[PDB]
């Protein structure tokens, strides 16, 4: 997260990091949508072009965390993937469309006052908080400047117009992406960066407080750059996908 | 049922350091 | 490119 600040303690209880066994590293964030289910994005787990295809047993989860490195006993919970479920239709081959996946863990997680599941959103929820210039969340331990930070770090960035996102780069926009960050006129700076990827994009709401995943991390050009903006997945357009795999487990 | 309500947050009747940024800009 |  470049230009953002160390996350209060519990901030983001559904905050994730995804981990690789072997070797040991942060790949990814992710989070938590249910005892067991885990949101992240397709290209943390498959990227053929970068030879990247991870199985189950690559993988750990961890959940509860604040520090980026030190093993946080009685509060972090370190889980085991059951399966990965990959957006059948994630296009790694051109522009990430679908960039969503579902993994399942071999046991559900206990919530605590540092563990907890968000919300996913209903068309209804979409309808009214996904607009241009309202400020939503993103949350992660990835790379302070296009360099890892102590603590898990949180920035707040406003919705960007599909115009203005489009005409930001020549990779093609699809409705199941959106773009947030500050223009160049605004002053202000922010934005994901590599570590940051499948991390959640969160809104609160102001009809109910709760706090809703709109967005997955998803990709950008460099970070932090004027004139260009960070990418997120659309979660509530690939939601009957979630609903699909939740349901038919 | 409880999703998106944090425990060291909404269920305390706390406000994080800068979610007021949030509600703001819906305005 | 990809958020990596
Ligand atoms: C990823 O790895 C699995 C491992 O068996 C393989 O079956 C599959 O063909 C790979 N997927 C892609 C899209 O390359
Ligand atoms: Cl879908
Ligand atoms: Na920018």
């Amino acid at each position: 997260i470049v230009e953002g600040s160390d996350a209060e303690i519990g901030m983001s209880p559904w905050q994730v990091m995804l981990f690789r066994k072997s070797p040991q590293e942060l790949l990814c964030g992710a989070s938590l949508i249910s005892d067991r289910w885990v949101l992240t994005a397709a290209h943390c787990l498959l990227y053929p072009p970068w030879d990247k295809n991870f199985t189950e047993n690559d993988l750990l989860v961890r959940i509860g965390k604040h520090s980026r490195t030190r093993y946080e006993r009685n509060i972090e919970k370190i889980s085991m993937l059951e399966k990965i479920y990959i957006h059948p239709r994630y296009n790694w081959r051109e522009n990430l469309d679908r960039d969503i996946a579902l993994m399942k863990l071999k046991k559900p997680v206990a919530f605590s006052d540092y563990i907890h599941p968000v919300c996913l959103p209903d068309r209804e929820t979409a309808a009214s908080l996904l607009q241009a210039g309202y400020k939503g969340r993103v949350t992660g331990w990835g790379n302070l400047k296009e360099g890892q930070p102590s603590v898990l770090q949180v920035v707040n960035l406003p919705i960007v117009e599909r115009p203005v996102c489009k005409d930001s780069t020549r990779i093609r926009i699809t409705d199941n992406m959106f773009c947030a960050g500050y223009k160049p006129d605004e002053g202000k700076r922010g934005d994901a960066c590599e570590g940051d990827s499948g991390g959640p994009f969160v809104m609160k709401s102001p009809f109910n407080n709760r706090w809703y995943q709109m967005g997955i991390v998803s990709w950008g050009e460099g970070c932090d750059r004027d004139g260009k903006y960070g990418f997120y997945t659309h979660v509530f357009r690939l939601k009957k996908w979630i609903q699909k795999v939740i349901d038919q487990f | 049922a409880d999703c998106g309500l944090r425990p060291l947050f909404e269920k305390k009747s706390l406000e994080d350091k800068t979610e007021r940024e949030l509600l703001e800009s819906y305005i | 490119x990809p958020x990596c």
